[PDB]
């Protein structure tokens, strides 16, 4: 029903939406464009890695979780960045730079 | 509250 009406934002419907991937995919089914109960990209974007930052995505020790999670949501910089940092993938991360580049 | 459990 909230993913037809883009309604119950704060309620992630953790009971079906269990995985990460199912979140993101909960919520850009409820992000919307131009004031109560409704997200837009530039909110959730910010609220994700303000609020819960690496440190609450990466607790499992996996990276490209949160690499994901900031590509997906438009921002490549600082996925770029954040996956720059990890010296294993240091040239996967290089090169996702070169392509947006 | 988004869970960290990615995808396997």
């Amino acid at each position: 029903y909230c993913i037809i009406g883009r309604c119950d934002v704060t309620d992630n419907q953790s009971e079906v939406a269990d995985k990460t991937e199912d979140y993101l995919w909960l919520k850009l089914n409820q992000v919307c464009f131009d004031p109560q109960d409704r997200l837009t990209l530039s909110q959730f974007q910010k609220q994700l890695l303000e609020d819960y930052g690496e440190s609450h995505f990466t607790v499992n020790q996996q990276p490209f979780l949160y690499f994901q999670v900031l590509f997906l949501t438009a921002q490549f910089e600082a996925a770029v960045a954040f996956l720059f940092r990890m010296e294993r993938l240091r040239c996967h991360a290089v090169h996702v730079a070169l392509v947006l580049f | 509250a988004p869970p960290v459990r990615s995808i396997y």
